[PDB]
């Protein structure tokens, strides 16, 4: 059954930024919160551990509305979302769809957190339960 | 998508090939197009 | 025992079932009986019936 | 008469990974758009059917907002004053780390954001 | 009569061509003089 959690989605598309990968390898391409109680009898007696593995600690990236933007905002009411390159780039087609610089730039910094990762057969799939991280002691319940 | 051009830039990974649109139709815009269309140009 | 409602419904499969994930119910879990659900407050039941 | 009147916390690192993804500083803005361009190709089917044509595919989609809130905190006289600067202003730097705290009041419902969304878009998977 | 004699001029125009493409193509509004506005709107705001 945990294999079909998994295995039954379809991915949506890929970016070389998020470098979500372990410690010396493989990327990671699952989720899967739960709560702590069925964290904790799955991983005991299911499934299998190669922890702490390397993603970023950098927010991801940067959209300012500079002079490409800036001009288009306020005088057309116009917005491209990096309208530097699919500018340079449509002015250099017209002297001679396929934008493959969607996001491909530099691969930023990357350091090492305290990650849960599982072998659910094929793939790498991360694992965290949160309610004494982020959803602890308030009035707000838990998903 | 919408705006056709900006699509010439994929700028991401067109990675899960699933069949599109027999799925939940969530989309706010999405065209089943054949092999061509008029209003592409 | 709706003659509307369920006839109000669409039948194009990919909404059907992400509507069973959220759903709101016309229940409480907030009142003593099953008072019927107060037009300002959200519930999000699952509901398969 | 004693001490230990202090706690302290924090949250990130993971606070970006389920994220996947981020724009920051939207302005002032009324509609985003994304389009979607896929291509469904064809397998040549022989003998007496129908000829399949290339086909295509483009639709739209659009944002949404649902923007968050944000706490109030401030008292009186702490922004006047009556000079005791070491107390009077540690009133404000342990003010100050109030502001740190609804700080934490963002890293902390961005996954609240996500996971309400997330089961939005999810059927149930017996479905 | 002052004379009979005349200095005109020649055409002027505008051809779309450093960033005004941009803003066509992708973008809806296209502003006239694009780059000399584009330029001072990242001007004004350090004075």
């Amino acid at each position: 059954w945990l294999v079909d959690l998994t295995t039954a989605t379809q991915p949506s598309v890929a970016v070389p930024r998020l470098t979500h990968a372990d410690t010396r390898g493989r990327p990671v391409d699952g989720v899967l919160v739960t709560t702590a109680a069925i964290k904790q009898r799955l991983l005991q007696s299911f499934l299998k551990v190669e922890d702490t593995e390397a993603d970023v600690p950098v927010t991801y990236g940067e959209m300012v509305l500079n002079g490409a933007n800036l001009v288009t905002a306020l005088v057309m009411g116009k917005a491209v979302r990096s309208l530097d390159d699919v500018g340079r780039h449509l002015l250099d087609m017209q002297e001679e769809n396929r934008e493959t610089l969607d996001e491909l730039e530099s691969a930023p910094q990357t350091t090492r957190v305290r990650a849960d990762l599982v072998a659910i057969g094929d793939r790498l799939v991360f694992l965290e339960a949160l309610e004494k991280r982020i959803y602890a002691a308030t009035n707000v319940p838990y998903p | 998508g919408y705006r056709y051009a900006a699509a010439m830039v994929p700028t991401g990974s067109i990675l899960s090939t699933i069949e599109v649109a027999s799925h939940r139709r969530l989309f706010d815009f999405f065209a089943a197009v054949r092999s061509d269309e008029n209003s592409l140009y | 025992f709706t003659a509307a409602d369920i006839t109000a419904k669409h039948r194009c499969l990919e909404r059907l079932i992400v509507e069973t994930g959220s759903a709101v119910s016309t229940a409480t879990a907030a009142s003593d009986v099953q008072f019927k659900r107060p037009p300002g407050c959200r519930e999000l039941v699952e509901d398969p019936c | 008469c004693n001490t230990l009147s202090l706690v302290r916390f924090l949250e990130l690192g993971l606070s970006v990974a389920c994220v996947c993804t981020k724009f920051p500083e939207l302005a002032y803005m009324n509609e985003g758009r994304v389009q979607f361009e896929v291509h469904q190709p064809l397998i040549a089917r022989d003998g007496p059917h129908p000829v399949e044509q290339p086909v295509h595919n483009y639709m739209t989609k659009v944002i949404d907002r649902r923007a968050l809130n944000a706490a109030f905190s401030l008292a009186t006289e702490a922004i006047a004053l009556l000079i005791s600067l070491h107390r009077q202003l540690r009133a404000i730097q342990q003010l100050a780390r109030n502001v740190q705290a609804v700080l934490g009041a963002f890293e902390r419902g961005t996954a609240d954001q996500m996971l309400h969304v997330l089961l939005e878009k999810a059927p149930p998977l017996a479905l």
